[PDB]
């Protein structure tokens, strides 16, 4: 019961480090994506310009 | 085979039980022949005399 | 997932059953010698009587 | 299957020894009871041998 | 044991589930982060164009 | 654990061969001291007379 315990609050640790860390990333590709709108944006308004 | 060979001891072990009463009978025999023999020959050494 | 944790369960306990019977089943030779040794010993003072 | 078949093999022992454990340690008791029952009536003959 | 057992394997599969996505996340935000260069760079160099 | 049920009925049998020599040495010696009661017991029935 302590190892599957242990072992369980362990994993579920893990796995709450990874949604706080996947959010961090899920989000980061929000500013990336939007950033690549607002680049590709600017990039065809320079070249059009 | 493991429920039979544990089974298998009990057999032996109420022939070697049983056998200890058959063991029992020729050592009671020098305990109870001898015994006999000190009232024997306390009458016998008292007749001798 | 249900059956791996009912097996490693019987595992265990079958492990220690084995195991708590030969500390069981090793008194019950020296028993059962005593307790056939003691039935002859009541017959050897009928027979002495 | 293959999982439940050896689980199923594995109780039978769990539950073998269960039940065996019970009459094993009752085996060796049993020793005890015609031991002392014997012994105690042994006890009438040596007072009156 | 058993909630705790399928739990603890469950909470793997979220664990490792999750984080498949967080490579995925990272591959993507790389994906982004270099078309976010090569657009960034295409807007300094359209900008000093 | 189970085939150790058979080494030690196998090692009890020893014990029972034993039991059946000590038999035999004990009947040898028990008929040795009852030659003895028997010339004793003659002498308390023919030295008496």
């Amino acid at each position: 019961k302590l190892s599957l315990s242990t072992k369980l609050k362990q994993v579920e640790d893990e796995k709450n480090s990874f949604r706080e860390q996947l959010e961090e990333e899920e989000e980061a590709k929000h500013n990336l994506e939007k950033q690549i709108a607002t680049l590709h944006a600017q990039v065809a308004d320079m070249k059009k310009k | 085979k493991g429920a039979l060979a544990l089974e298998e001891k009990r057999r032996l072990e109420a022939r070697i039980a049983q056998l200890e009463e058959e063991l029992e009978e020729e050592q009671g025999n020098t305990e109870l022949i001898n015994d006999r023999l000190k009232k024997a020959n306390l009458q016998i050494d008292q007749i001798n005399t | 997932i249900i059956l791996e944790d009912q097996n490693c369960k019987l595992a265990k306990e079958k492990k220690l059953l084995e195991d708590r019977i030969a500390e069981f089943t090793t008194n019950l030779t020296e028993e059962e010698e005593k307790s056939k040794s003691l039935a002859k010993l009541k017959n050897k003072h009928e027979a002495m009587i």
